[PDB]
């Protein structure tokens, strides 16, 4: 069926440029107009640009007009978005989308969205995380259930992977989504509830892995 | 610039229920309105265009209605695959989306289990102090967490994070992280997080003493 | 509730003269599929001046 | 001349939705407003909704306001009625109707009605009928004339067809209109008067046919 | 909400008679009143608008009159095509129809033929017992049918159905169905229907014994 | 200035079809609605049809609804009227007309009319005229003035031209308008008053010409 | 269908006179009335719209008045170019024209000259007999011509034709044609046309004998 | 931002033709309709013409209909106005203007105006001015302040520049706007107030410059 | 052709004043009215459309009001950048502008200084004689200058020119030029310009004798 | 059901302007006329303006004629009230209201009122309050009951919130409505009755909050 594959996203410092591409297959790409639409947690879904099938007419959202340039290569079946003068608020997931086929006098929108590519505009430098134990004790025990965890603080960029005991412990694990702090570094926590009767005998180690920095940390969590 | 607004923002519903969500435009958009469904961590999928035309492949339990400035999307009988976020989009003048309505799995009320973690001595040696308050397996999601340091309410120095509904029991977990400098942290003794939730008859308060 | 048969049948001069940004961006399938007799018949100066190879 | 053809009616469970359409021909549909009017045995004729020629103004009866939505597609010459949250009392025959042409300051109503489409709102499931004989005897004989028949009980939905001897017997046949029972199932009777001197020798069989369930029953009626 | 009321509800008339039916509104509707004719199993047809304007194609034997709250429709000379149901409709404030007046074919009085049918053994095997009382070829339509089970009057457990006027002789037929449980049916012996009609000097009673 | 030129009219047998065209110049044709209006001696002026500037709405008179079709070609600046199933009473002069420019809420009519084209619906066959002399004598003489003429009878179609002495005699000539007879053939008379003292010596010849049949007849009129 | 009616049908007037013609509609048309001028053998020209608005290019001596159902067109000072036919047209509901008012040139009374012509031998050889009666240079236009065959008045077998007003002296000419079969023509002897006109003190009779 | 630059204006004799152009930049020119609007001291602001985005519909003011032709070249982002048969009253400043973006059913006007180009329709030939001194004396002295000047008469076309003492004297200088005389030649005055105590010793010369004729005149003003 | 009219033509105002200007249409233009600001020697800029919508980038001290045929533009607190000419424009039927309202800087009254200049001998040698009357640094702008030649008022042979408000002191200057042939100039003796202004209690008259 | 939401109210200096809006939902807004009605403590209920469904007719009260302008945007379903040259006496709560549906010849008024929005016309500048203690003592004690409070004086504008001991004390609290003083500043008191035996030992603090100025004051009330 229709398939769209975005590529080119990543981390870029403010003021620099970035080129997104969208490879189309499963249909005659040169016969359809295309949209670029972005999604951020702060603004939701937000239309960015539209291009005609032949590139003759292009339109842009007011917040990006003059900075973004949409183009296409119908010989390669590829849609392009050149982004210049990036600001912090442009951090979002960008989707390319295909206009549906309709009648000659109707208004048009998109029917098939691409997979999406993440763009992160930040002046933070690549940095590994600090892993601190959230140690269980009597103050974190209610009945036969206790809670312990690992705090993964001050890393950049997303994402990070967390496993427990090399993956042998998955029942009851809650890894919270990361939050962006005022310092531009992300931080999150991963917690697990365990039987209090197992403390001191069962070994619990959280394994944090961060491919962008090649960080691998095995932190042992001991009770107090 | 046409403003779009969806109501409600969040709707708790159950399998088999009849669901109706509304969408309003700041000006008349005729019938040029589309509805999109998005599942978490996945690309959006088109459901309805022209406010009432069903996209090919969409089951008949979806229906659209409305004209002018008020539009509604109706699911006659909710099924587990339909738990997702729904966005409306006017395409009468450029393209603007609504904020989206997330359909949540309704279940019985369950009070949270509350756990607190103090900053480690190693992090204090590193120059930072993070205090963590954890609320486990609660519903609904709405809850209030207040930090009290020697019975003094904190503001502007904490951040919260919430997981999605667990696949097994549809519960939430919430983490609150209080970050402070070593000097501010060591200038006090008692650190508490107080939690209020619609499933709790009385507020729950957890606290520790610095150094204990 | 019917249409006034004597209403304005002309074209409103103060109408929308811009382009409709939401109009049809796709390619029209039943458009002109033949060649144009009065197309460009002259060779292109900036064509390929090298071998295939 | 003017022609209106309704379609879309049928059996629907309470609380579900149904969309009726009305195809117009023989006149310029886009130049006229339209009505939807329903008719039921309990309430008689009852106006439902009105729409302007361009759809700019719509009005609804109080009993349906907020549940029904009338619309039109002037490019397709089609009138639509989306019915949501149907209740039992909405069971009726629905007609579309064309507003007549008049003067600019007059009040307006309808002059041409459509053919009508039946809508039955009931929670009853499709069920074939039970055919019971109405056996003639001495208690159903007056002189040389006797009466016999067939009882077609507990079927849903309407309608059912009844014939006698494959259509060979039509003189003196009275098939009563169906009645709705407390259980939501319909029931009716068909009777015929015959010469008493023919009882016991002439064979009488009633042929009940119910297309919604593909039921065909030939019931023989014997005297007592 | 303007109420409409038509009189009479049923009018027995003959070909060539002068027919006048009336229609009244709960409040003043000026002259915005229309008359519609409907034949059974067929769509209504417009006859008169503005209370007195004849629609194109309508024969001149129809005329309207009236203003304010009282309106009348007059047929100068009845013809066989005019046997139908006539509805008035105000269109001064929204649209409301009257209950309708049915023009009935007047003929001489004919007494009904009364027949009774007991429940079949198959229906008794099914757990229900329906008893049917039939009135054949009678006029006028008004009649009363009373069910008596061991000389006890029944109420709320019977249903009546009436045919339209026969095309050949303008008579009616009526069926009455008394429905009882098999246990209730076998808890009695004699089952009778008593019929009264203006063509009958005395009530007619048909009865049977269960099993006879 | 504004100019409209009709074409396509002529003689057509009843039951056949005919397509009239109206060429517009001097103004932006695509910006204005147009009318077709006909004029006949029996009914006077009679509006036929109207079309919107873009052709979206058309209206017709009741006497022609279902038989005539009005259309337009804005690329050619041409207005068309397809007339099918013509009846005898449709014989008339047909004008196209331009709607005037006005205010948005006013009602509209026409301000500039075309030249007009004649349409004659008749089953008569093309036929040359019969020329009979109207001979002067004592019974058509009062004083010194006498009257003579030529009767042009049973011709079809219109028109015919009559001259005297190849046009040399025009003073006192009265050619009456043609009249339609029961046979579908036209007939007229042409008369001239001459001095009685010139009879018998001056030669008077009427020259009847009928272009549709290429008939040219020079009839000499002598007194009796 | 709104009917329009103009009065008078014909108005005899002179240069410099003040002319007023009236036009009435069968129902109220508000002010949506137009006046058109047409000269013979030429296309109509618009004079007035909205019942009282003067078209651009129209001289100021034309004026309109009226509202509802009565409208008038006034020419303050008639000029020779204004001798034409004037049509009113409602454009409140579709478009209907009046019969038209023709402005005639008033002059002194002039009696007609009467001439009669018998059928030629050639037409008799062709099987038909046309008899022609000619009235030359008369005013006003109203006149009566009666055919008498052996002192018997004819009816339904004659046709009349009238010329327009002569450009030089504003007179009319009329031809009356009596058409008969050769057998009908030869079955009688005397053929007369009698003419009456308001300019004639006595009726004028011209006659001939068949064969003379 | 949006920028419009008119060019092509100048002096033209009545009856000749002239073509104005308007180069647009800063926005998608092919997506917007354009206006030409003129301004003259005698008539104020006066709309001239409008063209659709694709050139399909054009409209003109009544005073220019049939003489002016508006066109556009979307490949060059250029708006054109060919003016033929110019009359004296067409002398004005001509602006091109961009239609604003609005809703589909709204009425439209212009939001951004160009810089403007001056068009002068006159039969006068290019001619340098005559500079005459307006000499101060006792009749133009009140206290210690006197007034002197230069009269710059009978030049064509506009404009002319006047400076005093090569620009060294600017305090108290009043150069009046030029007035057009009955002869089609322009004329103006330039005056300056000076201390009476400087008369007879300080030399005052007005420097008139007229680029169209390359006229440079330094006229000395002497007291009386 | 819709006529537009603005009032007042000129308004003298001061910084901080509340300014209201009006604009009227010859017929109803609904709300399709725009307001444009123009500073001298510069292109006009759009201020308001739809009679009451503020253009993006326009400070909030501007507001529009009005509907039908009367519209007003209001500046709550005038600022020095707002001294310009304001035009209204209907765009309901084609496009027509008003005459424009110029906002003038109000100041105290200052009487003009009057100077007269006779024709130079060189210009007299050239065949023309220009006499110049100068009014310097006056406010308000309204003044009357009458030329008298041997006590005879001149008409149709003079031209006036007025400067804009000076940026430094907000005063006006006016020049009046009387142009005559050498023969007309030498055929008289006394040449005077008389000036009246609201700041002058009595008219000021300057005069010279030819040759004096 | 019917819902009306007013917005736009606030503090405005005399002579300035203010525009109120009313958003309607739950009914066909374009089919009904609307009222603006105001309520003030000095004049009670006072009708302000009325507008027809299509805006063709508007009426105003005499006290506001020439200063207020009522309008509507049926495409946005919004009612507007432009108020110019506001005076001190215009301070009131403004409600929008919907005309009821009735008969053609009846007189009309309003049936559904909006929520209301407060407009305060005053030349006072935003100012935080002064909190003074109303200290209980032997002179304010009768038996076992004493009274204490807080005086919140000289603040602008409304409103202010008063709590006791951060909300821990609510039994017996009386917060008086604010009063407008001659100086244009508001003032109020909050009092509470307490057991006399608790004075000197139980701590009583009033918490005054004023969001417009971000003022938060906790005043302790001590006995004398």
């Amino acid at each position: 069926q229709v398939q769209l594959v975005e590529s080119g996203g990543g981390v870029v410092q403010p003021g620099r440029s970035l080129r997104l591409s969208c490879a189309a297959s499963g249909f005659t790409f040169s016969n359809f107009g295309m949209h670029w639409i972005r999604q951020s947690p702060g603004k939701g879904l937000e239309w960015v640009a539209i291009i005609w099938y032949d590139g003759s007419n292009t339109y842009y959202a007011d917040s990006v007009k003059g900075r973004f340039t949409i183009s296409r290569d119908n010989s390669k079946n590829t849609l392009y978005l050149q982004m210049n003068s990036l600001r912090a608020e442009d951090t979002a997931v960008y989707y390319c989308a295909k206009v549906w086929f309709g009648e000659s006098e109707d208004n048009y929108s998109v029917d098939v969205w691409g997979q999406g590519t993440t763009v992160t505009v930040s002046s933070a430098s690549t940095k590994g995380p600090s892993v601190f134990p959230l140690a269980p004790s009597s103050k974190s025990t209610s009945g036969g259930t206790a809670a312990l965890g690992c705090l993964v603080k001050d890393y950049f960029p997303e994402p990070v992977t967390v496993s427990w005991n090399s993956g042998a412990l998955t029942s009851g694990v809650h890894t919270f989504p990361a939050v962006l702090q005022s310092s531009g570094l992300y931080s999150l926590s991963s917690v697990v509830t365990v039987p209090s009767s197992s403390l001191g005998t069962q070994t619990y180690i959280c394994n944090v892995n961060h491919k962008p920095s090649n960080t691998k940390v095995d932190k042992k969590v001991e009770p107090k | 610039d046409i403003q779009m607004t969806q109501s409600p923002s969040t709707l708790s519903t159950s399998v088999g229920d009849r669901v109706t969500i509304t969408c309003r435009a700041s000006q008349s958009i005729s019938n040029w309105l589309a509805w999109y469904q998005q599942k978490p961590g996945k690309a959006p999928k088109l459901l309805i265009y022209k406010a009432s035309t069903l996209e090919s492949g969409v089951p008949s339990r979806f229906s659209g209605s409305g004209s002018g400035t008020e539009f509604t999307l109706t699911i006659s009988s909710l099924q587990p695959d339909d738990f997702a976020t729904y966005y409306c989009q006017q395409y009468s003048s450029y393209w603007t989306f609504g904020q989206g309505t997330k359909l949540e799995i309704k279940r019985t009320v369950a009070a949270p289990s509350v756990f607190i973690f103090p900053p480690s001595d190693e992090q204090l040696k590193s120059g930072t102090a993070s205090v963590v308050c954890l609320l486990n397996n609660f519903y609904p999601r709405e809850a209030k967490v207040q930090w009290k340091v020697d019975n003094a309410l904190q503001s502007g120095n904490s951040q919260e994070s919430v997981t999605e509904q667990d696949s097994k029991d549809s519960t939430y977990s919430l983490s609150s992280t209080l970050t402070l400098s070593k000097a501010d942290y060591e200038k006090h003794k008692v650190y508490a997080c107080e939690v209020t939730h619609q499933g709790l008859s009385s507020p729950v308060t957890k606290s520790f003493n610095r150094g204990e | 509730p019917n249409a006034n048969p004597n209403a304005n049948p002309n074209a409103n001069p103060n109408a929308n003269p811009n382009a409709n940004p939401n109009a049809n961006p796709n390619a029209n399938p039943n458009a002109n599929p033949n060649a144009n007799p009065n197309a460009n018949p002259n060779a292109n100066p900036n064509a390929n001046p090298n071998a295939n190879p």
